[PDB]
């Protein structure tokens, strides 16, 4: 229930499950296989 | 191209060779009250070329310590011609304006005007609470001078007057200003010996200067009436 | 349940507002509607109707004779024989009329007016009276050559008895100010203005006097705005008997 | 002839005229209607498009606003010694004790219309220790129904009156009471006698009887003292409105007949209800310069 | 040409110019236009596509906040012996004696807006027992109409003026007042006299009037005194303005006029509202490191 | 009825809320809109237009006299004339101008400035200036070969009487904030210079000292944020004649 | 907004613009013209 | 949300994004070119 | 009006609530998004790191 | 009456018009220079600036 004429008034965006660990865990240009790392 | 201009109204033509294209206030023209805005519902009359024709006011010297020199319209001409006989027998009226201001000097001569037509411009007074009288404001034909142009004589300034509509006369460019005014009123008509649509104000913010032998220069200041509408047919007041 | 929260005005009690209320006699009916002559809708219908000016506001006329206005015959040319102030909002001859009872409950007004004018002489009384009508800005016309100048009609008696001046809107602005300031260029009217234009002239057997009844209406493009508490009624005590409802 | 009018009419131009048999501003009075002559016959007019909405003067809206019709004072305390509105008062309904609204609804003959109440309640402390948040109820009693007597008598268990029950501390109880004269209209006027025999009352017509209305405190007395002063608003609605009469002039003198006195000069004297001027040739503010 | 405009104009890139004849960065002050320069005509610039919004200055946004216009004080007590605000006050409207307000308002000639009126009371008790929670009626009373003479007075009866009835432990009562100018718009200045003989008030238009607003304490005094202040805000919407004029420098004087003195010594002195550096070849802030 | 609860900020009176409220005048009829010139409908089209700096801001300038610049002919080469400093929150030229009085209801900033100089000598004078534009970081420059360096307009006089020199929004931040903090790196904007390209030169009969007058104002891709109350104007009293409205 | 079940507890009815003025202005039996009333 | 019956009661009105600056940036009868304006 | 009564829980300030309020700054415009490195959007992302 | 305001510049000519504004046809060459048949008015030059 958002009746004021700005947006940025609404309640909280609790909807995005996006995700992408893989920049925080595997910032490596060439990815690990599954398998000598090194 | 835009140096040259002619304006022609009724019996009066004015020539001027070094003007800097004009002022259409606003980017209006002048018109007749339309019936979808009209409230006074007897006939008018418009006189035309009997009003809407240039009247030259006296003129007044540009010296060293001029302030700057104002005069209200329909006050200025409210006693000239056949617009004041109108205004002197009519309840009501409404009107533009076509505003001519001439000033000529040498090449060897500086200075500039603001040229500033400026609608309800309500006075004040300085360093009182009293508000100006009847006789601080009804000037008629010879106008009044500024108190303290810097201010506007209204607590205000100057430097930001050119939100009003205006031209500048640059003794070193142009020896003419021209700005055309439309009916600037809340009511579509008025009482013209009470209330003054626009007050046309010149300020030398840059003063007259040469070293020349000096002449008399003289600013001049020639207004057309233009669309005259009255109402209310009565005597005159006078 | 729903999220709400409380403006402000919340609880307040506005005597203009409009909403529902609740029914406190459930399943009640009203009586039937039946006809009933003489309907009215809008206030506007009652001003359109003429009523009678009080002219004759002057000492010594007592009751009745404060409608009339009296003429007589004179000797001098194109003589003043009467004015009306206009200012419906200060205590003239307009107050008590039905156009002036009802917009003293308005503040603003605009339109037209009607003056008619009914001569009550006898059969034989002849005359011609001009009515001027003079737009604001100046002082009342004394003189018929002034007169003249403004809105008039040219009235001869005869078998019509009646003539009409119109008093046409002229206005700066949209509407007038019921401004106690009388002077105020919002408020004032101008005026009207009565002087014979030839003669009254009757014979032996005739009343040497006549008298004028004076009506004021507006027309029908007249309309009000900015409703108000007349200043027409007011008490400073209980009425009689007030106090009895209670016992 | 019935038409919708939203707007002010329009101006149409016109022209000289010179018309043998055709006398425009020429009337007759004597026939009873109002001159027909319009300001284009009388002068020459330019054409003017009206744009003025005549919503305002609307009966709806000339009539439907709150106007106070009761307002009664009464001591709140322990009142066993008391000679006096012992927590409680009755009100005969009657719209005439307050002149303004009195002086708008005496504009018309006969009126339909529903009843919109308003009830607000204010406390002051007796010549402080705070304002109590008091419970009210005003009861209407209509006409034959037994009144109460005292503040605890049994008639205010309110088997089959409306009731209200209501704090200080709320907004303005309100209730719409329904259009409920045995008419079709209320007699504004009422030229006739109330009952069969010749002593009942001049001007009040029996067929609009509305009732009693009841108030009081619920509380018990408080050890101190306190005025509770009620008052009532009325504001018609759906309204109906017939034959529009002369104002009045006179001050009113008593809620129960139109008597008159007149004030003891102008203006509203018995004799000179318009101020005088000096003569009918003086302009009273005439513009001199 | 008017268009709309949502956001603040984009940046196209530009090269290297050097054509004869073309010379965008010399302009004509005396014509009265203002400089059409571009800066990919003065520059040389990048793209920029830009995205910020221009909804802030907004005429409506600009102008449409709740502002202070009157805050009045007065004694609720027994005042048979004062001299006074015996429990209520008139206020004739102004909108000119609080700066802030009148400053924005005086940015333009000519405004056209409908007014929200907030209603905003306070209590103390005089030199403690509590707070009284008081009813108040609020009466607009416009043009020519009786203003009340006490706090009793049957003019509150309000047969036909708008009153509001408003408790302190509301929220603050709030209405909405329609533009009611007999012109089309209200002046905000105003360069003429009101009246026709030549005695009357300079720069205030009489079309502008709106009338009084007159407050009471419905309650009936209590035993001990109290200070009620009223604070009454405006809101301006649905705003239509024109001319836009230059601001006030000077310190108001007057709620009556545009008076001037200025402040003794700049800023806003009346020889000087800038405040001076010493020469035009001082930079007064200069970075030095 | 409707299961309800009341949210935190329940009867607020916040002066910034959107709300429609109670009609006070039912069936109030406002006067027909008529056609005015020059309505504004975004104070964004108020700050295009140019209005005069107070560039000369000293002490012995007096009113008027600080609208314009004086120039001279000078006998040592590539002379500083003037500098103008750019904060818009401090008290300098920029303050009273239309972009600067409009600005200062608002906290941020964005957007082209254009300065325009006109030069109001005789006919028979002749000059180039240099003017230049220092995007922020180090002092103002005292010498026109360090000034040189940033953004420039070589000016000649001539028939045209103007030029221009645009300041470009040059800004790492989206928005400037006018900060009291000058030396802020989100508030200073840098310097404007002006230098002596060639000299002023004039003829024995025209005036030996010549006068620029100084503009500004935003361009349009100018932008304001964050609306507050204008430190440009404050009372510590009542107005006079404000008690005599209460009475 | 009315959720109450009778009628009469509706807000005002504010849209009658009907009128007709000559039932007070014009009663007579015979209509008149622009003309001699009698 | 309005449910009052008068149309002046209403929220304010901020949806009017039209401009025409030139009215007051460009009052000449004759319109500046990209080019010497005298 | 509307018929309404009030529940439980009226008037509370609840710090884990979720509801729409009043805009104190009306018709601002934030600030453009800008392309930032490293968003975070779960914290189970941040736990997934040695 | 009919004017023309003269700026001196690069053209160095005005002209006054004096339009044909007559009660009759013609007008006479006659030696009564007053009479209403005859008499044309004026012209005058002053001072602008
Ligand atoms: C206790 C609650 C549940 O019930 C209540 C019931 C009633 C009231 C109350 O005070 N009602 C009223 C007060 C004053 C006048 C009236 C009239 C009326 C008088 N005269 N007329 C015709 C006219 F106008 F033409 F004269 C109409 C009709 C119905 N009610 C009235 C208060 C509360
Ligand atoms: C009692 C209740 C039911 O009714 C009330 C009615 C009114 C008020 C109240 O205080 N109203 C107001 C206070 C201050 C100013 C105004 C203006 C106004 C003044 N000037 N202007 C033109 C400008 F801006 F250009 F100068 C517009 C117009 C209408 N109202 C105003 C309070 C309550």
């Amino acid at each position: 229930i958002n009746f004021y004429k700005d947006s940025y008034a609404a309640s909280a965006s609790k909807q995005d499950f996006s995700q992408d660990p893989s920049k925080f865990t595997e910032p490596v240009v060439e990815g690990l296989k599954a398998a000598p790392v090194l | 191209s835009d140096r040259v201009l002619q304006l022609k109204l009724g019996n009066s033509a004015i020539v001027t060779q070094e003007a800097a294209n004009y002022c259409c206030a606003y980017g209006e023209w002048p018109n007749y009250l339309p019936d979808h805005e009209a409230v006074a519902i007897d006939k008018p009359t418009q006189p035309e070329t009997a009003t809407d024709r240039f009247y030259t006011l006296k003129s007044v010297k540009w010296e060293t310590g001029s302030t700057g020199w104002w005069w209200k319209l329909p006050d200025a001409l409210n006693n000239i011609g056949m617009f004041g006989q109108n205004v002197q027998h009519h309840y009501l009226y409404r009107s533009g304006f076509l505003i001519h201001v001439q000033c000529n000097a040498t090449k060897f001569h500086q200075g500039a005007l603001l040229v500033v037509a400026i609608p309800e411009h309500q006075r004040g007074a300085h360093n009182t609470n009293t508000s100006p009288g009847f006789d601080d404001i009804m000037k008629g034909e010879e106008g009044g001078t500024f108190n303290h142009p810097y201010v506007l004589d209204d607590g205000t300034s100057l430097a930001c007057a050119t939100i009003f509509p205006h031209q500048w006369i640059n003794l070193r460019t142009n020896n003419s200003a021209t700005i055309v005014l439309p009916w600037m009123n809340a009511a579509p008509m008025d009482f013209p010996l009470r209330h003054n649509q626009w007050t046309l104000a010149i300020i030398p913010v840059v003063p007259l200067g040469t070293r020349t032998t000096s002449s008399m220069v003289p600013i001049t200041v020639s207004i057309a009436p233009m669309c005259c509408e009255f109402n209310g047919l009565r005597h005159a007041i006078t | 349940g729903v999220p709400t929260y409380l403006l402000p005005g919340s609880g307040q009690f506005l005597t203009t507002d409009d909403h529902s209320s609740a029914p406190a006699l459930p399943c009640f009916n009203p009586t039937p509607e039946m006809h009933i002559p003489g309907q009215v809708r809008n206030m506007l219908e009652v001003v359109q109707v003429e009523s009678m000016m009080e002219i004759n506001n002057t000492e010594s006329a007592v009751g009745m004779e404060r409608l009339k206005v009296d003429i007589s015959a004179l000797t001098d040319v194109d003589q003043l024989l009467f004015n009306i102030p206009l200012d419906i909002q200060l205590d003239g001859p307009l107050r008590n009329t039905l156009v002036g009872n009802i917009s003293r409950y308005y503040t603003h007004w605009s339109g037209s007016l009607e003056m008619t004018f009914m001569f009550c002489g006898s059969f034989m009384a002849a005359g011609k009276l001009i009515l001027c009508y003079t737009p604001p800005g100046g002082s009342c016309p004394t003189t018929r050559e002034t007169a003249m100048l403004g809105t008039h009609i040219v009235w001869d008696f005869g078998l019509q008895s009646s003539v009409t001046l119109i008093i046409p809107w002229i206005s700066g602005s949209h509407y007038r100010m019921f401004n106690n300031d009388a002077k105020s260029t919002n408020a004032n009217v101008g005026y009207v203005t009565c002087f014979m234009q030839t003669n009254l002239i009757v014979p032996s057997e005739s009343s040497d006097t006549c008298s004028l009844i004076g009506f004021i209406a507006a027309k029908d493009d007249f309309s009000l705005r900015l409703m108000r508490d007349s200043p027409d009624i007011g008490q400073l005590d209980h009425l009689h008997a007030a106090e009895a409802a209670y016992q | 002839i019935e038409s919708i009018i939203k707007t002010a009419t329009d101006t149409v131009k016109s022209e000289i005229n010179a018309e043998l048999g055709v006398v425009p501003s020429l009337n007759a009075v004597e026939t009873g209607a109002t001159s027909n002559t319009e300001p284009e016959e009388a002068i020459q007019t330019r054409t003017v498009i009206n744009q003025h909405g005549v919503s305002e003067t609307l009966v709806e809206n000339f009539l439907s606003r709150a106007a106070l019709v009761s307002k009664r004072s009464f001591e709140y305390k322990d009142h066993t010694s008391s000679t006096a509105d012992k927590n409680f008062f009755k009100w005969t309904i009657n719209t005439r004790s307050f002149v303004q609204l009195r002086r708008k609804l005496e504009l018309f003959t006969y009126l339909r219309f529903d009843a919109e109440i308003t009830i607000l309640t204010t406390v002051a402390v007796n010549g402080y220790v705070g304002l109590p948040d008091l419970t009210l109820q005003a009861m209407f009693v209509p006409t034959g129904a037994l009144t109460p007597e005292k503040q605890d008598s049994f008639h205010w268990q309110s088997g089959s009156n409306a009731s209200v029950f209501f704090k200080i501390s709320d907004p303005p109880a309100r209730i719409t009471i329904p259009f409920m004269c045995i008419n079709s209209a209320y007699s504004v006027f009422y030229d006739g006698f109330a009952g069969f025999e010749k002593n009942g009352l001049y001007g009040i017509n029996p067929a609009d009887t509305i009732g009693n209305l009841c108030v009081r405190i619920v509380n018990e007395h408080q050890p101190v003292g306190f005025t509770v002063t009620v008052r009532v608003y009325m504001k018609p609605k759906h309204i109906k409105a017939w034959a529009p009469r002369p104002p009045r002039t006179l001050p009113y003198m008593s809620i129960a007949n139109a008597n008159y006195k007149g004030k003891e000069r102008a203006p509203n004297a018995l004799s000179a209800i318009i101020g005088n001027r000096d003569s009918v040739k003086t302009m009273p503010h005439n513009i001199v310069n």
